[PDB]
């Protein structure tokens, strides 16, 4: 296997391993290689990514093509994608992203996420650096290093999860259990970010993150979120900030977009909209799949 | 939301499919020249002990057993190496399922230096190659916890007793290798329900599963007998485990003499 690939350039470093662009010499196909070096044997990080990605075939999840097991290294062969969403947002900083593209990308990310949740898989690290895009107008979920197969109902899983800015309140307040709602929170922070080109809650610690969320959405009490007052890291001495109009949180967004975003950032994980239900929302009435507006 | 209402039915359908793809060969033990159902019985009992010593999830144990049966369904193994296979399987399972897996060095310690660290790590790689990394297998527990959601009033002795019976089935390849995880879990749920409350397998699970008391009868008969004979079985680590308060001392409950089936 490994002698048919010609390395082209380095792309960069992921959750684990290092990523290269390369070319299949016999077939012509451009691929992305993730090289993992082999202390402790095969890392659980790779055991999860490989097993879960072999099961998941969907047009909005990155495709794992082969595993090459050279006993000294492990090579993961993946379909190549031209850029991640974070870099594309910097390339559009002046100008903005056109609304039909935001709509298309949000729609595709929900399709991919609905497919993960129907196959018993929680992403856990959804941020713009982990969402890959191509020339033809597709966006795909990538980086399953932090992912994890769940049971029904869920048990207690790892607490040290999701990058700070995209982390849901139930994780911040130390609840025993978290579920699929955690990925929707992240996807809502990202939707706001596509519209604005800056992060919605850019905290510097667990407590500052919480305070930035409360400042925008209101400090939650027992009426808006039953049980919140008993959570392990809830403190009665938290400041009680008033909730501001969503027309002020994301000023350029239409009435439908605001409806959808509010539903994705609901405090209570039981009332937060599912990826499956979000696909039917009136925001996506007129949706298409245009190609990105700039070169990648 | 912790019971994922929008997805539980898609997830049940998916697990039914995978259950069939991750199935071991039903009659693998006769084509193994050096080992027997008795030897695998000893190995599984040892893994239960290891799981209690390092306080691992029960799912971890069920998965390891799945990896062992699949590996032995295609690879001949000498009696002197059966423990090396079983140790690698438990390492792989813990890495997949545990928040805090034990370190490789502790998996060497629990073998009484029968094997080296180099050996354990190489067996890890071979098990991965043989299974082609397909490690997210459905288990009895994955079905059982779903079935538990159909209780009139949730009942803790019912739940712990079903877990115990499910776990008992792991020891005896003959004849539990011919039954699928979803079926064994359905027999174990009905049997625990009857023993404790006198109730039966509800119409709501007939609706979800398609399984009736008549299609469950074969497995339900073998499992009844296993429960009755458990105090006499050569391997006792599971009975000992389910004496704990953690599982409501359910191994002390007396089986029923008769089924009405
Ligand atoms: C392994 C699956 N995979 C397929 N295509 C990938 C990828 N593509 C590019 C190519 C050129 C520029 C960029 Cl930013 C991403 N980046 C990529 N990851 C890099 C790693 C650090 C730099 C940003 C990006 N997430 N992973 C890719």
């Amino acid at each position: 296997s490994m002698e048919n690939f010609q390395k082209v350039e380095k792309i960069g470093e992921g959750t684990y391993g290092v990523v290269y662009k390369a070319r299949n010499k016999l077939t012509g196909e451009v691929v992305a290689l993730k090289k993992i070096r082999l202390t402790e044997g095969v890392p659980s990080t790779a055991i999860r990514e490989i097993s879960l990605l072999k099961e998941l075939n969907h047009p909005n999840i990155v495709k794992l093509l082969d595993v090459i097991h050279t006993e000294n290294k492990l090579y993961l062969v993946f379909e190549f994608l031209h850029q991640d969403l974070k870099k594309f947002m910097d390339a559009s900083a002046l100008t903005g992203i056109p609304l039909p593209l935001i709509k298309s990308y949000l729609f595709q990310l929900l399709q991919g996420l609905a497919f993960c949740h129907s196959h018993r898989v929680l992403h856990r690290d959804l941020k713009p650096q982990n969402l890959l895009i191509n020339t033809e107008g597709a966006i795909k979920l990538a980086d399953f290093g932090l992912a994890r197969a769940f049971g029904v109902p869920v048990r207690t899983y790892t607490h040290e999860v999701v990058t700070l800015w995209y982390r849901a309140p139930e994780i911040l307040l130390g609840c025993k259990y978290y579920s699929t709602a955690v990925d929707i929170w992240s996807l809502g922070c990202i939707f706001a970010e596509m519209v604005t080109r800056r992060a919605l809650f850019p905290g510097d610690s667990e407590i500052d993150q919480l305070f930035r969320i409360f400042r925008t959405l209101g400090t939650p009490d027992e009426v808006v979120w039953p049980g919140v007052t008993s959570m392990p890291d809830y403190k009665p001495s938290f400041p009680k900030w008033a909730r501001q109009d969503f027309s002020k949180v994301v000023p350029p967004l239409d009435e439908d977009g605001r409806s959808l975003l509010s539903q994705m950032l609901h405090y209570d994980p039981n009332k937060r909209i599912s990826a499956k239900a979000a696909l039917a929302h009136p925001f996506f009435q007129d949706v298409t799949k245009p190609v990105p507006h700039l070169r990648l | 939301v912790n019971e994922v209402p929008d997805y539980h039915e898609d997830i049940h359908t998916y697990l039914r499919e995978m259950e069939v793809k991750c199935k071991p060969k039903v009659g693998y033990m006769k084509k193994q020249p050096d080992i027997t159902n008795s030897m695998r019985a000893i190995l599984v009992d040892w893994l239960v002990e290891v799981g209690e010593e390092y306080k691992l999830q029960n799912e971890t144990l069920h998965l390891a057993v799945n990896y062992i049966d699949r590996f032995l369904s295609s690879m001949s193994v000498l009696r002197g190496k059966l423990q090396l296979v079983g140790t690698a399987a438990m390492l792989l399972a813990s890495k997949f399922e545990e928040i805090y897996p034990p370190e490789v060095a502790e998996f060497v310690y629990i073998t009484d230096d029968t094997y080296t660290k180099k050996q354990v790590l190489r067996m890890e790689h071979l098990v991965l190659k043989v299974l082609a990394f397909d490690l997210a297998a459905p288990t009895i527990n994955q079905f059982l916890t779903q079935y538990f959601l159909h209780q009139q009033p949730a009942n803790c002795k019912v739940e712990s007793l079903a877990m115990f019976l499910g776990e008992l089935s792991l020891i005896d390849a003959d004849p539990y290798l011919k039954y699928l995880p979803s079926v064994i879990a359905a027999a174990a749920f009905h049997l625990a329900l009857y023993t404790v409350t006198g109730q039966s397998w509800p119409e709501s699970l007939v609706q979800k599963t398609g399984y009736t008391l008549e299609t469950l009868k074969p497995c339900l008969l073998d499992l009844h007998q296993t429960y009755l004979r458990a105090p006499q079985h050569a391997q006792q680590s599971i009975r000992e485990k389910y004496k704990n308060s953690k599982y409501h001392g359910v191994s002390l409950l007396n089986p029923p003499e008769t089924l009405n089936v």
